[PDB]
């Protein structure tokens, strides 16, 4: 009842959006083009994530919109906000009430069961653009498998650090063919990806990819066997739930450098205080 | 024990209230009106116009008028206005010769048939801050000439029939789309100047910049600048014959560049084309003169400057996509940033002695 | 006395990486190679000799006089008017956007030629001498082949007839064919031209064509002064029988 | 106490400046700086050069005989330069028939680079005419010109010698009363 | 009177709006013969800042600055370098300055216009730092 | 026969007028007064402050409004008015650590010591055209809070005394000045900061663009954006001490970068610095990101995108430059045009004859 | 002057700073002197270094003459001469003979220049191997060391393509026999008459912030080999108004049909031979 279209984006643009997601679906891994429009967010504030909502959301789809992990977040206030008024679905903070989950740097802690979707936002949707900056030969990388500079690139961060310096978007071998980049996730979430029972979207609006990883999907980390892929550890349990087996977030109090780490999760510290 | 409290939205309506009241400014100043920015700061129109895509005064001031002045923002308003509405048709191919000038200038000929035509301009202006505008005073009466608006055919026209130059041939290829679909490099002319319509000025200036100052040269004249109103018209499927719906205030810059000596041919120049919305020349001739720096695969040149690297000045030529991921900065990080944070503490341990 | 006398040149931009305590001389019209490891640091012994990288101790002695002592314009002109360098990839010795011609004779003008007719007659006859058609003499250097491009480069230094020629694995990326013709060529000009080569190479079949006394480097020193077919088929210090194993 | 300056600071400069540029663009010519009808003792034509171009940007060396304290007060106050003790931070070297070799030596001629970074000399000399005769050719003199200034033997064997290529030197001012004559590094010249 | 409580009026004229600060002076109908030996002039002041908030200095534009000069007839100097470009607020800060250095008047003006004008520049600071805080994100309390 | 007339100086009055009688506009419509512009179009004031040289706003708005609204134009109208003016003192070195936050958000951290102080800002709202400003609204009423400014310690302070980053500790290196003396490249850093801030936004949000997208790419986080009101203070000579002038409302954004690992030294992060005039982040979140990618030399890094070419990155930076000798392909090019034509007559008539 | 700015609207420091500036051009034939240029009213590439270069030399008693194009009447010419009787009241002449101070843009006049005599020269790329090494920092190293070698080679290159020198003004001239220097970008017809001219040449680069100059009989000659000697621009037809075989025309178009007429560009030049 906001005088737009439901959704907010005109029928031929959600056609479009959506053969692209069915192509997606149907090559898991690979970046699809798609004429993404201009919508009322900046770009790289997730104008992609958004369009993926407005192509699959329906009246009778519950919406969670999550950013860094936490439903209150500023943008992830404005997106739900957004979507309220142009389609006036239902909205909710648990993850298992929700059938379309729209994240920007965090895979929810609780898993995802059968019938979810979930939208990640990403900024950069190429595993090689920072090796390769020209779209134009990363391309030719993708059609001919020529992945061996990310491993080169792996091998030069060993040597200098001693550690693989990339930390978020840890690129991840996609049903054996495709290296893609999740969104710019923890190393923390990736292994939440593998074999998810939910279907993933990841829609790039400013680089106008979309791609997509089925349900029960093989997603393995690049990694070696001399260096097995880990993880974020933290010493510390969560200031106010106590867990720890949560991607936790520093909190900083006073200049004095006293400190807190709380869940990056909020539906789960939630969930985890009330028990 | 500390507990999450919810305090985004408020948060939220708050800094948007805050970002009102000083648009607003001082109440008792009259809030300035649309039609004032249309009329009294109309180059800041022009430059939104074009680059948002919608060549309509009003709805470009009006975003001016909501971006507290602000061109990227302005530019953005005006793009995602676009999507929202919807295209009734596509104009017939614009007829250039047929512009009722407002100023027509060749800067490779003393004189041209139909004259120099300055028309309004700050050119030849001493850039001194005139003080008498802070109080409102009164403009001068416009002196006349004769009303009529003699032949005023394209210099190219002229240089093209002294065989110095090519005519531009239409070979009925339909025209790329960007907005359509996402870009493909290579580009052809066609989506690569669409491209360049909508990109920012300042990057573009920037580019014809260094192509003058030998990063890739093109060797550019100014062969015309045209400002003036062409008409528009469509052809609606209900009625079979063509209608003229209006006339847009556009500015055309034709650029002379180096000459070519084709194998089997004499040697030419080499053109360059530009084409924006408004009075504004400057997009016009950025626009000209990257155009025919981007023409480099065409004549097969090899890519000397920045300038003629087509990925490099395309991927980077949108204001909208570039203003707003630069600006993406400002969102919470604090994940990826613990996770940098969490590796950087590691390796900074391990080398602890 | 010798051409080029090295005086214990050591410098190390990164721990290892470099070379240290190298030293030796050269006379006209002998060819020295080096072979060495890629870590080894040969090239940077090429590029500090080559008057490129200054050493952070040692001393050079071209002719009687000690090379960085030299003001930056002397060894400017000396690098474009008596010594050349040969850089494995042609497009980094070559003008890319300059005619075959002009690469040519760029020396020539840098000299002073002033006379279109002789210098393109100097380019042609230059062209003929690297086996190159002369027929495409107004070509550039994008539109030619490995190969070609290394001839091109040749020729180029060679213009001005200098006395000693610096050669950093220019056989790199040609196919055994080109390499063999290739290094067939450079042999005819040496011998023809008693000038001077100093090739580096990582292989030691280029070294046993080309070079007349060799010498081996590993990780960033002297190993062990050689001589064609005396260290090739008898290597004497431990890692040069490594060497010729591994390539064995 | 101070010396007074320009008395039209603006047309004063102006006229001066272009006086000087006569001289120097022509070499061996001889120029009258008329505006100031009074040097700061010690003349004329050395404190209109100081005065013209001179300032907080442009260290000034005066030389020992030259350098009296009342003068300095008036190049600070006027001039504003600073007035430095070295002839190797001097952009504007001043001095008389006294300098000495390794004074004239110090003075900063440049980088290859940069030869506009080197200084410029001001050397009072006691007449302009009367000394060893000198030929001077190259740029500025059509054919040739002949002057005859009374200037140390430090300074002919510079002029004559150039022991600093060019475009490394140093641009010569002579000055006498109001009169002022230049040679810039440019010019070629030889005794007789 | 100290050099800190003559920094101390000086700010509070400075940073006075020149409306407010004319409306009080025009009140307080202050008569005192002057002559003003520097005209208020109009230039700039070269603003320098430091990269990354404490490292090297650096020019980081410029702003323009009104500054004047007066002396009393007994022979007290008052200056004032105001940033904008009022000359009329540049004299009458000038001639407070002066005034000030006055013992006839620095405790009379240190009450009736120096204190009114640093409470009504702290209230407006005040009033806008509440309706800013409006805007501050709350995530955790106690 | 021909005879040749004087037109010129008719010309050009008569096009000035012209473009006067534009800029007013419709007379029906109020003239738009230099107050209304710098209340209510406050983001173009600051982008005009900040490349025009002077922060004075009425100075800028006064510079919008001569120029028609063009934002290229007013800023070299107020560089050129910049030279007008004497420098009558240097201020002591700005302490951001003392402003009046108007403004202050860090990615960084979730929350940190001071809080998120959103502001007067932009971003979160969704651009949709108001077209309730096509018409006089009421002003908003602002909600308040408590008027207590919490300590708001820079986010590299903590960062530093956590040893993660390294503090910027001052030389007393006297800073270059541009203004003075050309720039003489490779360029300190100071010389680039000061290059940087009075450069093109669109020309330097294209190259932080650029880097973020791979084209020397420098992992950059918005460590702390913070816009509020700065004391300026000066030492003049008639008083020894130092007297307080007035306050600049600048923006200050200062960004963490990829960090390295120095030999001896414990791995840390690397830092960017920018500072504008006004609110406008955008700005110095791009000079901040083009100053750490043109830091390349300092830390041997190999250039990768032209973003971190030192050379042409700041040589095609500043505004007034770049569009003037843009626009100076206006100006009549018939002599040099005229010796293009003869030698490609020749060459035609050579070819076929 | 009742403009209230200063004599020649540049502050005194300003013209201090380019007086050293020219001096030091003048001891150094053809070198490029940075010079700290301000913004002028008129914009970069307007000729702002030259405005600079006159407002430091121009005084009371000169007379001034500004020529764009050869022409006096120019847009460009009459705006800058307008600004400078505004903010400096000499007298204005369009005669060559008669000023002693001649701002030219991209010609230089056809009457000989006399002693005592200034040109002042606008040129928008000081540089003359900038369109070969487009970065300053290599360029500077190249006129250190005298290695003008790109440049012979420019010219081999461009006598291969097209048989010709492509290049047809701002053609690159040795000054003195040592520097070579790129002049305004007048026609190579005009390079002759830089040759031991009687009067100073003063070159301005205003947004390049560079000051060169030719002092008084000084060489000036023009690269070329020996074999394709330096030539200029030639015309089959005479000035259309005064008959003059010895001048730069210019190109008047004047209807679509190909109707045109060559004029002379030097319009004073003209106007003295039309009257005699
Ligand atoms: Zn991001
Ligand atoms: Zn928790
Ligand atoms: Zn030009
Ligand atoms: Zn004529």
């Amino acid at each position: 009842l906001s005088g737009y279209n439901f959704a907010y984006l005109d029928e031929q643009t959600k056609r479009m959006i959506r053969r692209a997601i069915l192509k997606a679906v149907a090559i898991p891994g690979y970046q699809v083009p798609f004429g993404g429009r201009e919508m009322p967010m900046p770009y790289g504030w997730g104008t992609g994530g958004i369009q993926l909502t407005a192509s699959v959301i329906g009246e009778s789809d519950v919406l969670k919109v999550i950013d860094q992990g936490a439903d209150d977040t500023t943008n992830a206030v404005s997106i739900r906000n957004f979507f309220k008024r142009v389609t006036g679905v239902n909205t909710t903070e648990r993850t298992d009430d929700a059938t379309v989950i729209q994240t920007r740097h965090r895979i929810p802690e609780t898993p995802l069961t059968e019938d979810q979707i979930i939208i990640f936002q990403v900024p950069i949707p190429e595993p090689l653009r920072f090796i390769e900056p020209r779209e134009t030969e990363t391309r030719t990388m993708h059609a001919l498998e020529e992945y061996g500079v990310m491993q080169v690139k792996l091998y030069e961060d060993i040597a200098r650090f001693g550690h693989i310096a990339t930390t978020y978007a840890y690129p991840v071998k996609v049903n054996g063919r495709y290296v893609m980049d999740p969104s710019p996730i923890p190393k923390f979430d990736n292994p939440k990806m593998d074999m998810m029972p939910a279907l993933q979207l990841f829609g790039a609006g400013r680089e106008k990819r979309i791609y997509a990883v089925p349900p029960f999907t093989r997603v393995e980390s690049l990694d070696f066997d001399d260096h097995p892929f880990t993880v974020q550890q933290w010493d510390e349990p969560c200031a106010i739930c106590g867990s720890t087996h949560s991607y936790l977030d520093e909190v900083v109090l006073d200049d004095a450098g006293n400190r807190m780490f709380v869940c990056s999760d909020t539906d789960y510290c939630r969930q985890q205080s009330e028990a | 024990m500390y507990v999450a409290v919810k305090g985004g939205e408020k948060a939220i309506d708050a800094a948007h209230a805050l970002q009102e009241s000083r648009r607003r400014g001082d109440t008792d100043l009259p809030e300035l009106s649309v039609a004032q920015i249309e009329q009294q700061l109309n180059l800041a129109v022009d430059r939104v116009m074009t680059e948002g895509g919608i060549a309509d005064r009003e709805l470009a001031a009006l975003a001016l008028k909501q971006a507290s002045g602000d061109n990227v923002e302005a530019i953005f308003l005006l793009r995602a206005y676009r999507t929202t509405l919807a295209k009734l048709a596509v104009s017939e191919p614009l007829d250039t010769t047929g512009m009722r000038l407002e100023r027509r200038i060749s800067a490779v000929y003393k004189d041209i048939p139909g004259g120099q035509l300055l028309g309004p301009t700050y050119d030849y202006t001493h850039r001194l801050l005139d003080f008498t505008l802070l109080a409102n005073g009164e403009a001068p009466t416009l002196t006349t000439a004769d009303s009529e608006q003699q032949p005023s055919p394209h210099v190219f026209s002229l240089l093209a029939r002294q065989g110095l130059a090519k005519f531009e041939e239409d070979s009925g290829a339909q025209p790329d789309d960007i907005t359509r679909t996402p870009p493909v490099y290579p580009c052809s002319r066609s989506s690569r100047l669409q491209q360049l319509m909508r990109g920012d000025e300042g990057y573009l200036l920037a580019l014809a910049y260094s192509t003058q100052r030998g990063y890739g040269r093109n060797h550019p004249f100014a062969g015309e600048i045209r400002s003036g109103y062409i008409d528009v018209s469509i052809v609606p499927e209900e009625l079979g014959f063509a209608v003229n719906v209006g006339e847009l205030l556009m500015t055309e810059c034709e650029m002379v560049n180096g000459f070519i000596d084709p194998p089997g041919e004499p040697p030419h120049f080499t053109r360059g084309y530009g084409l924006v919305f408004g009075m504004s020349e400057r997009k016009a001739m950025a626009m000209a003169l990257v155009d025919r720096a981007l023409q480099a695969p065409e004549y097969g040149e090899h890519a000397t400057g920045p300038a003629q690297d087509e990925e490099f000045v395309l991927a980077h030529a949108d204001n909208v996509e570039v203003a707003g991921f630069v600006s993406h900065l400002k969102l919470p990080h604090y994940v990826d940033f613990q996770a940098e944070l969490e590796l950087l503490k590691r390796l900074q341990q391990e080398q602890n002695h | 006395q010798p051409l080029l006398s090295v005086n214990n040149l050591t410098h190390l931009y990164a721990p290892g990486k470099g070379f240290s305590d190298v030293s030796f001389d050269l006379w006209p019209g002998e060819v020295l190679g080096i072979v060495g490891e890629s870590g080894s640091g040969k090239t940077t012994l090429l590029k500090s000799i080559s008057a490129r990288l200054t050493p952070q101790q040692g001393e050079i002695h071209y002719e009687n006089r000690s090379l960085y002592a030299m003001s930056e314009a002397d060894r400017r002109r000396l690098l474009r008017t008596e010594w050349g360098v040969v850089h494995q990839h042609p497009l980094d010795g070559l003008r890319r956007q300059v005619s075959a011609g002009g690469n040519i004779g760029e020396r020539l003008m840098a000299t002073g030629a002033r006379h279109y007719g002789d210098i393109r007659a100097t380019a042609q006859k230059w062209l003929e001498e690297v086996e190159i058609p002369a027929n495409r003499i107004d070509d550039l250097p994008t539109t030619f082949s490995g190969g070609m491009q290394q001839r091109l480069q040749i020729a180029r230094n060679l213009v001005t007839h200098p006395k000693l020629v610096f050669m950093d694995e220019p056989t790199g990326g040609l196919d055994v064919s080109v390499q063999a013709r290739l290094l067939d060529l450079l042999r005819g000009l040496v011998v023809e031209l008693n000038l001077a080569v100093v090739i580096v190479t990582h292989d030691l079949g280029a070294a046993r064509l080309l070079a007349d006394r060799l010498l081996v480097m590993k990780q960033g020193q002297v190993v062990e002064s050689g001589l064609t077919d005396r260290v090739l088929d008898d290597p004497h210090h431990p890692y040069t029988q490594l060497l010729v194993s591994s390539v064995l | 106490t101070l010396e007074t300056a320009f008395m039209l600071p603006v047309q004063d400069a102006q006229h001066s400046f272009r006086r000087l540029l006569k001289a120097m663009s022509e070499p061996g010519v001889i120029v009258a700086l008329h505006q100031l009808k009074r040097g700061w003792q010690p003349n004329i034509a050395t404190t209109s050069v100081l005065l013209t171009l001179a300032d907080n940007d442009t260290p000034v060396w005066l030389s020992t005989p030259l350098n009296n304290d009342i003068v300095n007060q008036s190049l600070r106050f006027h001039t504003n330069a600073p007035l430095v003790s070295q002839p190797e931070q001097a952009t504007f070297a001043v001095t008389d028939e006294a300098i000495s070799s390794e004074q004239l030596n110090a003075l900063s001629t440049g980088t290859a680079v940069a030869p506009e970074a080197g200084a410029t000399l001001i050397l009072q000399v006691a007449s302009l005419s009367g000394g060893r005769m000198l030929r001077l050719t190259g740029a500025g003199i059509a054919e040739e010109r002949m002057i005859a200034p009374r200037l140390p033997e430090c300074i002919l064997h510079e002029l004559t010698e150039r022991p600093h290529p060019f475009p490394l030197g140093i641009d010569l001012i002579l000055t006498c009363g109001e009169r002022l004559l230049a040679i810039p590094r440019t010019t070629h010249v030889e005794v007789c | 009177a100290d050099t800190a409580t003559r920094q101390h009026w000086m700010s509070v004229l400075a940073h006075s709006q020149p409306a407010e600060l004319a409306a009080r002076l025009n009140a307080l109908n202050i008569t005192a013969d002057y002559e003003v030996i520097r005209a208020a002039e109009t230039g700039l002041v070269q603003i320098q800042a430091r990269m990354g908030g404490t490292g090297e200095r650096f020019f980081a534009g410029d702003a323009t600055l009104t500054r004047a000069a007066v002396r009393l007839t007994d022979g007290t100097l008052g200056y004032s370098w105001v940033q904008g470009r009022d000359k009329q607020h540049a004299e009458r800060c000038a001639l407070i300055d002066a005034l000030m250095q006055q013992s006839r008047h620095f405790q009379n003006l240190s009450e009736t216009l120096i204190a009114p004008l640093d409470a009504d520049r702290m209230a407006r600071i005040a009033a806008r730092q509440a309706e800013v805080n409006a805007s501050r994100v709350d995530f955790f309390t106690m």
